[PDB]
RNA sequence: CGCGGGGUGGAGCAGCCUGGUAGCUCGUCGGGCUCAUAACCCGAAGAUCGUCGGUUCAAAUCCGGCCCCCGCAACCA
RNA sequence: AGGGCUACACACGUGCUACAAUGGCGCAUACAAAGAGAAGCGACCUCGCGAGAGCAAGCGGACCUCAUAAAGUGCGUCGUAGUCCGGAUUGGAGUCUGCAACUCGACUCCAUGAAGUCGGAAUCGCUAGUAAUCGUGGAUCAGAAUGCCACGGUGAAUACGU
RNA sequence: CCUCCUAAAGAGUAACGGAGGAGCACGAAGGUUGGCUAAUCCUGGUCGGACAUCAGGAGGUUAGUGCAAUGGCAUAAGCCA
């Protein structure tokens, strides 16, 4: 042992328990734990004809005409 | 990216050959010319032998491959590679 | 520093009653570790050598020693000898204040991280962490854009045995690889 | 001050700041300083570490900037790995989304290069 | 059979000394213009220094062996 | 019926839009002409992140609607750093035209995010409502316009001399 | 002229016999005291994974040696302070 070259303990010994000011005390999915296959499966999840939302007004199950109207 | 609007497809011309498939399971290559349909849930398992314009492709149906239609896997133009000119068409 | 003085606490008792070892003296304790980051290239310019002191200054202040090629007739380009690794020796209680501060403050710094296996161990129980980058204990502003400077951590052993060899850190928890 | 560190764009404007945590782009950091009370237009270098947190938070559910790049290298390797036509104009470069081979090759492939005829 | 000089990108040269950097002039191939050729203009390809071996972090260079082209050589008469 | 004319190695003809700050961004604001729409297109309505949607007055076109025409006007905003210009690629979903969206269709949107800083050889029109430049409608038109045709806004240097 | 050999284990003995090498270099490339270990391949690995240093095994000084060859080599004429 080189006794004499160690440096000061100011910045290394200090303040393992430091908050989250700008990042993490401990860090999820560094060890990956699925490999990332970028896919949903569609059909398989979701309907193969898609969510009907936007423009809900009662439904007629009677015929109705764009060149009917006057 | 582009979908199939609102209505309900199993493909009307593809229907008539899969439902006498499906009641085996699975049975010899579906000779199909249907390029234009989707695959689904209960297609996971058969053998469509697919129609390119000039020849049948089987596409081996399967639940990885139901985000996709059966004409993508079934190849159509020739790509010139410029190393020096393609020779072949690839399947 | 309280590492070695809690792996004689917890780890060195451990391993007497899970071996059935005959002596208190076939348990491991902790042996020298030099470090490597063998950076590379630099052969009389030695910049990447500067380089590597300020990623290795971030996680332990002391002076790079430098190494030099010890023969020197490799197939490696040889003039003036050829710059290699850094070294930073941790050696007993600078060592034991060094892996007090690994997993608590090594984990959060890492975010896309493949080091590591704990199978890998063989022969001595011997042992070099992979880390891919430096481990940065704290600092202001040491994140700036930059690139490499992993270091080998070789941790070494009086242990005897590979499974007695993979028990150091045990009590501290790292999620190491199959 | 930087948004969550490791890379981020030194002395940018509020807007611009945090199109380098990746998951938030314009619209969504638009709103997130509406939020947090900052005004769009001053330099990062203007904000206190306690507005630096009020934006880490807010940031925080999303994806981090690792998997995000890796997401969509997974998804052009995963449709080559089926071979279909989005994989088999992934093997050239050429268009996926029907655009022509003819012209606007560069975008994918890069400049245009001499060929002997 | 000896003795001595010589062996550069497709062609003709530059570089040459314990050696590091491939340079000049053409020609070649793709393209433009011209009604066409052309010169002209833009872009591009091209080197295991005759061959083999030795020393070195680096060999056209400095060294060992050989093949081949030429001069000498084909006696002292 | 499927594939294809819109391939792809590249080079070339042509047009567009950009390369800025005379501008782009945001919120707020103004007036056209001309024409198409009773297979059709459509206010108000409520729904939808937006696209769109269903409901439905209406519209034979100087009526109602595409359409709030845009450039232009107000104010703050940005500083040459490929940006605060440009916004292409590509991952992914939401929506549209259609008994079919994969190679070769239309629209919204989220994240990520490049070339280009006035362009070699080449290369053309213009004498004034022209040249230049913005937006609009329409023929074609199931689904695709940068094109073409016509309309209107704003609108230039100079023509000594043979 | 040196080193290996012909050369006949003292005497190192010819020949336009066979082969490699030398015409100096270094003011440290000398002296002394004290401590110390490699070519190479594998496993650990961020870039040394193929080659390298660090650390572990195998081998056990086969590297090195101002320069050719011979002898030499842990006492280390090898390497360092």
């Amino acid at each position: 042992m080189k006794k004499d070259i160690h440096p000061k303990y100011e910045e290394i010994t200090a303040s393992c328990s430091c908050g989250n000011v700008m990042k993490i005390r401990s860090t999820v999915g560094h060890d990956l734990n699925l490999d990332v296959c970028s896919k949903c499966h569609p059909f398989f999840t979701g309907k193969q004809r898609d969510v009907a939302t936007g423009g809900r007004v009662d439904r007629f199950n009677k015929r109705f005409n764009i060149p009917g109207s006057k | 990216p582009r979908s199939l609007k609102k209505g309900p497809f199993i493909d009307l011309h593809l229907l008539k050959k899969v439902e006498k498939a499906v009641e085996s399971g699975d049975k010899k290559p579906l000779r199909t010319w249907s390029r234009r349909s989707t695959i689904f849930p209960n297609m996971i398992g058969l053998t469509i032998a697919v129609h390119n314009g000039r020849q049948h492709v089987p596409v081996f149906v399967t639940d990885e491959m139901v985000g996709h239609k059966l004409g993508e896997f079934a190849p159509t133009r020739t790509y010139r590679g410029h190393a020096a000119d393609k020779k072949a068409k690839k399947k | 520093a309280k590492l070695h003085d809690y792996y004689k606490d917890e780890v060195v008792k451990k391993l007497m009653t899970e071996f059935n070892y005959n002596s208190v003296m076939q348990v491991p304790r902790v042996e020298k570790i030099t470090l490597n980051m063998g950076v590379g290239e630099a052969i009389a310019d030695k910049k990447l050598l500067d380089n590597a002191a300020a990623d290795l200054a971030a996680i332990s202040g002391q002076k790079p020693l430098i190494t030099k090629a010890r023969k020197s007739v490799a197939g490696f380009k040889i003039r003036q000898g050829y710059p290699i690794g850094c070294k930073v020796t941790l050696r007993g209680e600078r060592m034991w204040e060094f892996f007090e501060r690994l997993i608590t403050i090594a984990v959060p710094r890492i975010r896309d991280f493949r080091g590591l296996s704990a199978k890998s161990f063989d022969g001595r129980g011997n042992y070099s962490m992979g880390v891919r980058e430096q481990i940065i204990f704290p600092e202001i502003d040491y994140d700036k854009v930059d690139r490499v400077r992993g270091l080998d951590i070789t941790i070494t052993t009086t242990a005897k045995s590979d499974e007695e060899g993979r028990a150091l850190l045990a009590a501290f928890d790292f999620p190491f690889r199959k | 001050a930087r948004i969550a560190g490791i890379n981020i764009p030194d002395h940018k404007h509020a807007v611009i700041a945090l199109t380098s945590i990746y998951g938030v782009g314009k619209t969504r950091s638009k709103a997130i300083l509406a939020a947090a009370g900052i005004a769009e237009d001053v330099k990062i270098s203007e904000l206190s570490e306690g507005q630096i947190d009020t934006l880490r938070d807010e940031v925080a559910k999303f994806v981090v900037e690792g998997d995000l790049r890796r997401e969509i290298s997974m998804s052009i390797k995963r449709l080559m790995d089926l071979g279909c036509y989005r994989g088999l104009r992934h093997r050239r470069g050429l268009p996926v989304r029907g655009q022509r081979t003819k012209t606007n090759a560069r975008t994918r492939k890069g400049p245009r290069k001499p060929i002997k005829k």
